[PDB]
């Protein structure tokens, strides 16, 4: 009966598809993570009423500036994603993503989403960033940017362990109905 | 009352008309090229998932197969990156033309998208009309047509499949 359109944006390789799949199947897809996310319409009861949570991935569109906006119309809430182990993706939230969605949907709330937090303490990941004079993004650092860009809030999760996964979407729903 | 799958499909057809890929493509060469890459990336993605799911269910390793379609994607003109000797085109993921059709139909007729089978059927129908709409954009083009590319990947896949049971 009621609908909520949520669009997941952010740099490629940030785990957008994975977190969408991990959330809709309720388990990390071991060994093989599908390239195409298919569970776009999640039916859920909210405030005693029937709803459909429309989830839309944007993976593979990071260089398609002419096609990307096609997904934006009537969006009730955006998930601007970045990997906490990818400084470039984090910087692009400010330099690219928020400016783009704000331009097409100035009145649509958005959540800043930190992904792949399971990798934050991974020795091998940490050393690759150090070799580049960088360190993984901490939530304090992320919260500062979420404040700067006027995000509804900052949330992080791991598609792999699912820690924080469900909260991300509960918050999205709240933001959408806010 | 009425409200059938046909009603929803026709609406998606209406929405495809509103986005008008052909007209946009004719007025902006960048839109056209992006469309071609996006489309061929969707063909890649669909075949990658369909074959990988099969292979994995049969207990086969997908690496050598991914390596080959990666090369096919590369030769198709799709940019990308290589990891563990396997090339993956950057456009692989979500077809940018699908969401406007699917998100709009779900918003207008949500009761028709509750059933999982129906969801899949509408997505498949959307892919089909999108493919038909974009075909002429590949006329007299160096890139393979979506039809040729799909055939190229299927033959590759078929080679791995006939070596499994």
């Amino acid at each position: 009966m009621q609908t909520i359109k949520c669009v997941v944006v952010g740099d490629g390789a940030v785990g957008k598809t994975c977190l969408l799949i991990s959330y809709t199947t309720n388990k990390f897809p071991s060994e093989y993570v599908p390239t195409v996310f298919d569970n776009y319409a999640v039916t859920v009861m909210i405030g005693g009423e029937p709803y459909t949570l429309g989830l839309f991935d944007t993976a593979g569109q990071e260089d398609y500036d002419r096609l990307r906006p096609l997904s934006y119309p009537q969006t009730d809430v955006f998930l601007v994603c970045f990997s906490v182990v990818s400084p470039s993706s984090f910087e692009n939230v400010k330099e690219k993503w928020v400016p783009e969605i704000t331009h097409h949907c100035p009145k649509t709330p958005f959540l800043l989403v930190g992904t792949q937090i399971d990798l934050r303490d991974d020795p091998s990941t940490i050393e690759k960033l150090a070799k580049n004079k960088q360190k993984p993004i901490t939530p304090e650092t992320a919260e500062k940017l979420a404040r700067d860009l006027k995000a509804v809030k900052y949330v992080e999760c791991s598609a792999l362990t699912q820690k924080g996964l469900k909260n991300v979407f509960d918050e999205a729903i709240l933001a959408a109905l806010e | 009352g009425s409200l059938t799958n046909k009603v929803v499909k026709d609406f998606m057809l209406q929405t495809l008309n509103d986005i008008d890929i052909r007209g946009s493509a004719s007025k902006d060469p960048a839109y056209a090229s992006q469309t071609r890459e996006a489309i061929l990336s969707a063909v890649y993605s669909k075949n990658k998932d369909q074959c990988c799911n099969l292979l994995i269910s049969k207990g086969i390793n997908i690496a050598p197969f991914l390596q080959e379609i990666g090369e096919a994607a590369k030769n198709a003109g799709l940019p990308g990156t290589t990891k563990n000797d396997v090339f993956t085109p950057s456009g692989a993921g979500a077809n940018p033309f699908i969401t406007p059709l699917i998100s709009s139909a779900n918003s207008k007729y949500p009761r028709m998208f509750i059933n999982q089978h129906q969801q899949a059927s509408f997505k498949i129908y959307a892919e089909k009309i999108i493919m038909t709409e974009v075909a002429p954009l590949f006329n007299e083009c160096a890139m393979p047509t979506p039809q040729q590319f799909q055939l190229i990947l299927e033959n590759i896949a078929n080679k791995y499949i006939q070596n499994t049971p």
